[PDB]
């Protein structure tokens, strides 16, 4: 059922299976009925939801559920009260189209967060070729890719893509670039040969989307369009669920309570209300009133908004995100899965080991020449330099001179690259010395002769000889010497040294690198004048017995930043895994090279062989590592897999489906994991997207990968990843601090109307002041500590249980609401009383009185000096008890953000104004608060007074007391972590 | 969604910790109820009985009018002066009114023969208090239920009844005793000025009623009133009339304010 089997079956078996021929093609008709069946070859391009209902659930939810009803009730009291002909309550029309202001713009705020939002069908239609070259009816003609079909014969040629899923029944000297398949841009031959059981291995396929380098084919179209190996990569890449992510779940949550929290109060003081004698009429403007007291309405705004300001500071350090859910997600991340090549690596084949002097020296493989360089004081290793650097046909391009060696343009293949860069590191030039000593003759790598070889002139005008330097097969390089460089001298090839040189070229060769023999000899003048008479192909020079000079071996290699950063993460707890499409045995050293693998650690098949025991015998146990191939991946069960990612902590896998890439991300998501995935190639797009946070490369990167990911390392420097855990555990810390402050507020912002509903005392705090503190005062307090540094060393703590530690768990909305909000609304009810008893109206007075206070027919209220009180008089004092409680909480909403400043440290022991934009934030607090008090137009435009300045001073032990009942809990957790006062009264 | 059952067993922790935090959490509670309280005892042990603090919404005083009939925005008077039962609803709410003003009601009062400002500073009068001033019902003569028990109403004429607000050490002034003047606020072009005529003479409230020292002091206190025999007014008209305060110390534009130094009210003498 689509498993790709055709790379089996013979050629006859084939005609039947897509009723064709194997010289002529199909029949031009049925070429239709197919495409009358099968639909066109190409990708179906999946539309997500439109652009704007995207904006329509953004208007919906826990908060946004609410601030619906809450403005239709105020138009349904700016509805009730003016076909009656009452034009006072435009209070209710203010208070109606300021709330759906705040359901839009957040609504705004929740969908400016999509940064990209690009399709990723976008660019898996640019790796795709227009047109291909087919045949049908026996003729040769030039046809458009989308008309190809199942059982179409195709000719491929080197420079094209390749046009379908075709097995090859044909073909000379031919070969692609499988990049796209398994991140690997080596050149993959292919044959008529049915060379494995996995079609993604064996060479008679071709892959759609592939890159034919060079030579010539022809076979059969097997897959089309979307059911080709690249169409079934592009399904899964847009196909995944769009699972909400960490924050957005963790901000779901709370919405959720403080949805829950709003609904019961106003809903049990609706039933208070018809039942102390309020008519349905009025008992639905105390709901209302609750609701936009209780609900902190520019909190959503305070979240986002803190989420940018470490957007930006994760774009300054050169890593942009694509939508700020993405911001944080690093720091609760438990499981970095990476494609090896081009992510960890240079995906640049590079020089890494130079067997001589009996002894591997260890090369340096940066990309900017940092680390350990090797022994070049050795007479036997300049010669050893000598030969590579001339038998090397590659080339640098003219004008590169201010470009480095690693990232300079290189013609040639990838062997003969990475020597002549290693070549113009340790030389000064390598162009230049290769001149100085002419070249005369050659023969160029051939595979009759499996070895390259070449013979030059010298520099030095003294010597006439010629010297012969050749590279090839390690193996063949010793079996046509028989002489040997050691430490200066040179020896006989005895049996002794024939054993020390299959030593390390199968020492190396478990370190998974490329290995390459060299050897030389200098041809005499006596037998070979200085201009003698080299004739290549009758072959009168000797070929054999030749000085071996020194293996090189190649690998690749990881970028610079990377074995730290690997580190770093580790020690900040989290798992890290290599899933790579590359060899196995690439893989392993790669992976100890970075440090996936520790010090000391054991695969089975390490164990078993160092105690010389089967591997079944092995205790599975035992191992710290273990690697796992693109087969036996296929072969087993996930309950396997469970059971041996729990059994061994350092996990490499390799040779891998991108399907299976996929699999194992997900494999550990339903362990309950916040997974990453980094990654730079087509390959690697699937688990890109279904991971958590998904990051690429930004350079490195095929595009697939970049449309996919939520994060983009531009610079590519890996060790980004460590700065995105510190922010995303640092934002993770620094937004709880800043939802406590906006939350303990909502409780003095709740109490006022509550109380005024049930003992009947003049409304202490009005719908407008309200929606001032929320939507002015303190939004720039609240957001300030996204500024805070972390108390403990953040990167030695292991991350987060995401099921445990929450954004807002339920200690922590106690301890604002219940105990902070209540010293809060303590305060704003010592003010309300002081302002009321200094002006005329003492306390017991209040109660009741609010339906004599709200009387535009009574212009006459005798107060508790018999004082008359006209209806505007009244009414302007109720608008200096708006304005005297509203500052009560500014007063507290300042030591309320200095100890929302430290969870676990006192403010004393790390300081006061440490963060200078916490402080510049109070200032603004302060100064948009005297603003709206003493401005002239305010007491009749907002309702605000200029309030007298006792009326500051009142809540002013209410807000020292706050700073320092927190001062006395936080040295309280320090100086005892396990007793009651921990393990209650943290959060 | 299957079945989301409810979570009893959710008694979030152990049924000795919820006896341990909320005996803490009322122990907070209370302890700031107490607080608080001693705030609230220390904020009624800072005041002053007879005298407010300060009078921070009491710069100009309001001014009322009987008989109190209103309808949508505003006070409207619209009877009939020859039906009778239109005009004792009005007529009725003038008399017990008045109810508390009498002789006898003003059993409490002294009175004043001084023509100023009524200044007292120790305590004489009967129980430790400040004395007062009289007011009675035939002071507004021929508005006061006699010889006119239903104040001008059946006569096309009637009497109104504008009542200042009294106010603690209030000093309007006392060069003059400030007077009423009732008059149209939209000058018909066709007819004449709202020619009209005040009880006391001059329509003034005495500056022995001055000044007020809180309900304490002069516990029986009553304000003064003035009742202006409206003549003017045509029958079958919709009239705006405005029952100003003129003063030293009083103003009457306060565009915010309709009840503050004057009181307005529309008024139709139907027929
Ligand atoms: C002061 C008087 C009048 C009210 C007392 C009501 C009691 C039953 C209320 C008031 C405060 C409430 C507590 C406030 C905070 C928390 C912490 C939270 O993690 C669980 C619920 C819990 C523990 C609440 C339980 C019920 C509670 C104790
Ligand atoms: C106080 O004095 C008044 C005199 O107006 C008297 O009527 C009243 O009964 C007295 N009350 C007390 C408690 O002495
Ligand atoms: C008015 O009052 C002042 C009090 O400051 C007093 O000195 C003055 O004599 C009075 N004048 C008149 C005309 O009553
Ligand atoms: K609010
Ligand atoms: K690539
Ligand atoms: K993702
Ligand atoms: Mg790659």
């Amino acid at each position: 059922g689509m498993e790709i089997n055709d790379h089996q079956l013979s050629v006859a078996e084939l005609e039947q299976k897509y009723q064709t021929s194997a010289t002529k093609g199909l029949s031009a008709s049925l070429a239709a009925e197919l495409l009358l069946r099968d639909g066109p070859n190409a990708l179906r391009p999946p539309r997500g939801t439109p652009e704007y209902v995207k904006f329509a659930r953004q208007l919906a939810g826990g908060l946004q559920c609410l601030m619906w009803v809450a403005a239709a009730i105020c138009l349904i009291a700016f509805a009730i009260q003016a076909s009656e002909g009452d034009l006072t309550t435009d209070d209710n029309l203010y208070l109606a189209l300021a709330l759906i202001a705040v359901v839009v713009v957040t609504g705004c705020f929740g969908y400016y967060q999509e940064f990209k939002s690009t399709n990723i069908i976008a660019s898996f239609k640019n790796l795709v070729p227009q047109q291909a070259t087919v045949i049908r009816d026996g003729d040769k003609f030039q046809i458009n890719a989308d008309q190809l079909v199942v059982g179409d014969l195709v000719e491929m040629k080197g420079g094209d893509r390749v046009p379908a899923d075709i097995r090859i029944l044909q073909a000379q000297g031919c070969k692609v670039d499988n990049s796209s398949l398994t991140g690997e841009s080596e050149p993959q031959t292919r044959s008529p040969e049915c060379t494995h059981e996995s079609p993604l291995e064996t060479r008679n396929i071709a892959f759609f989307s592939t890159m034919c380098l060079e030579g010539t084919a022809q076979g059969l179209v097997v897959n089309t369009g979307d059911r080709t190996i690249i169409g079934r990569i592009a399904s899964l890449a847009s196909g995944v669920e769009n699972e909400k992510t960490p924050i957005a779940i963790e901000i779901e949550h709370f919405v959720d309570i403080i949805a829950g929290l709003a609904i019961l109060f106003g809903a049990t003081f609706f039933i208070v209300a018809m039942c102390i004698g309020y008519t349905f009429l009025r008992a639905m403007v105390f709901f209302m009133a609750i609701v936009v007291a209780y609900v902190p309405e520019g909190l959503l705004a305070t979240v986002t908004v803190c989420l940018s300001l470490t957007a930006k500071r994760l774009a300054s350090k050169n890593c942009v995100v694509k939508n700020l859910e993405a911001v944080e997600t690093l720091g609760s991340t438990s499981v970095i899965c990476s494609d090896k090549t081009g992510t960890l690596t240079q995906n640049r084949m590079t020089v890494s080991h130079l067997w001589f002097d009996n002894h591997i020296h260890s090369a340096d493989t940066t990309e900017d020449q940092s680390g350990q360089t090797f022994d070049q004081s050795s007479e036997t290793w300049r010669a050893l330099c000598r030969v590579l650097t001339l038998c090397n046909r590659a080339a640098f391009k003219s004008g590169q001179d201010a470009v480095p060696v690693p990232k300079r343009i290189v013609i040639g293949d990838a062997s003969e690259t990475a020597l002549l860069k290693f070549s113009e590191l340790t030389l000064g030039n390598a162009m230049g010395y290769r001149e100085r000593f002419p070249k005369v003759c050659e023969i160029p790598f051939n595979s009759t002769n499996k070895f390259q070889l070449s013979i030059h002139t010298l520099e030095d005008p003294r010597d006439p000889r010629h010297v012969l330097v050749m590279k090839g097969a390690p193996e063949r390089v010793l079996e046509r010497c028989s002489s040997i460089l050691i430490k200066g001298q040179e020896l006989p090839l005895d049996e002794q040294w024939r054993e020390a040189f299959q030593t390390a070229y199968l020492s190396l060769g478990g370190l998974g690198e490329r290995v390459l023999g060299f050897c030389q000899l200098y041809l005499s003048e006596k037998d070979y004048p200085p201009g003698y008479a080299f004739d290549v192909e009758a072959m009168n020079f000797p070929t054999s017995g030749l000085c071996f000079a020194g293996l090189v071996s190649m690998i690749d290699p990881p970028r610079a930043t990377v074995p730290d950063a690997v580190l770093k993460c580790r020690t900040a707890g989290i798992r890290v895994i290599m899933v790579t499409g590359d060899h196995p045995i690439t893989a392993k050293a790669i992976a100890a090279s970075v440090g996936i693998i520790s010090e000391g650690s054991e695969t089975v098949e390490d164990i078993a062989a160092r105690l010389r025991v089967p591997v079944d015998q092995v205790n599975r146990k035992d191992a710290r590592a273990c690697v796992i191939n693109g087969m036996q991946l296929k072969d087993m069960d996930p309950s396997e897999l469970v059971e041996a990612l729990r059994t061994h902590p350092e996990m490499v896998f390799a040779r891998t489906s991108p399907q299976q890439k996929l699999v194992i991300v997900e494999s550990c998501q339903r362990l309950g994991a916040i997974v990453a995935v980094t990654g730079d190639g087509v390959n690697d797009s699937p688990a890109l997207k279904k991971a958590d946070i998904g990051v690429a490369m930004g350079i490195a990167g095929s595009d697939a990968a970049k449309n996919a990911a939520d994060m983009i390392l531009l610079d590519d420097n890996f060790a980004s990843i460590v700065t995105g855990v510190e922010q995303g555990r640092l934002i993770f810390d620094n937004l709880k601090k800043s939802i406590a402050y906006t939350l303990t507020k909502n409780i003095p912002e709740l109490t006022p109307y509550l109380i005024y509903i049930t003992v009947s005392v003049p409304l202490p705090l009005g719908c407008i002041t309200i929606l001032f503190i929320e939507l002015c005062t303190d939004i720039f307090p609240s957001v300030s500590l996204a500024y805070e540094k972390a108390e403990s060393d953040i990167m030695h703590l292991r991350p987060r249980n995401p099921k445990r530690d929450r954004l807002v768990n339920e200690p922590l909305a106690a301890y604002s609401y219940f105990q902070i909000g209540a010293i809060q609304s303590f305060a704003g009810f010592t003010d309300y009383f002081t302002a009321m008893a200094q002006e005329g109206w003492f306390p017991l007075l209040c109660v009741g009185l609010r339906p004599q206070w709200e009387n535009h027919h009574l212009q006459d209220l005798q107060d508790s000096y018999g004082q008359e009180w006209t209806f505007g008089q009244r009414l302007y004092q109720q608008y200096t008890c708006y304005t005297v409680f509203f500052i009560s909480i500014e007063m507290c909403q300042i030591a309320d953000v200095l100890i929302r400043k430290t969870r676990r440290l006192s403010a004393f022991q790390q300081g006061f104004f440490r963060n200078r934009i916490l402080v510049i934030a109070i200032v603004f607090q302060v100064c948009i608060g005297c603003f709206l008090c003493y401005c002239p137009g305010m007491p009749n435009i907002f309702n605000f007074m200029p309030i007298r300045f006792q009326w500051w001073l009142v809540p002013m032990p209410f807000s020292l007391l706050i700073f320092v009942y927190d001062e006395i809990r936080k040295l309280g957790v320090r100086c005892c972590p396990g007793s009651w006062w921990d393990q209650e009264l943290y959060y | 969604y299957c079945w989301n059952p409810d979570t009893g067993q959710m008694l979030g922790r152990t049924l000795s910790r919820w006896v341990w935090i909320s005996l803490y959490y009322v122990a907070f509670y209370v302890v700031m109820s107490g607080i608080f309280a001693l705030c609230i005892y220390v904020l009624m042990r800072t005041i002053d009985p007879y005298t407010p603090d300060y009078q921070d919404q009491l710069k100009s005083p309001g001014v009322t009018l009987r008989p109190d009939v209103y309808g949508e925005k505003g006070l409207d008077i619209s009877y009939n002066v020859s039906d009778s039962t239109t005009w004792a609803g009005l007529a009725h709410t003038l008399h017990r009114f008045l109810a508390g003003y009498s002789p006898a009601a003003q059993e409490g009062s002294i009175n004043c023969t001084s023509e100023k400002y009524f200044f007292q500073e120790s305590f004489l009068a009967p129980n430790h208090t400040k004395f007062s001033c009289k007011f009675t019902a035939d002071m507004l003569q021929n508005c006061s239920g006699r010889p006119d028990p239903t104040f001008g109403f059946a006569e096309g004429k009637p009497c109104f009844i504008i009542k200042m607000n009294r106010i603690v050490k209030f000093l309007p002034g006392n060069s003059t005793a400030p007077r009423v003047d009732c008059a149209f606020l939209d000058q018909p072009r066709d007819g004449p000025p709202l020619q009209v005529e005040y009880f006391p003479a001059n329509g003034t409230y005495s500056l022995h009623y001055f000044p007020y020292y809180g309900k304490k002091a002069q516990p029986h206190y009553s304000n003064p009133l003035v009742a202006a025999k409206l003549l003017n007014v045509p029958r079958n008209r919709d009239v705006v009339i405005v029952c100003k305060i003129l003063a030293e110390h009083v103003s009457f534009d306060n565009p915010h304010d309709p009840y503050e130094g004057k009181v307005e009210f529309k008024l139709k003498i139907q027929k």
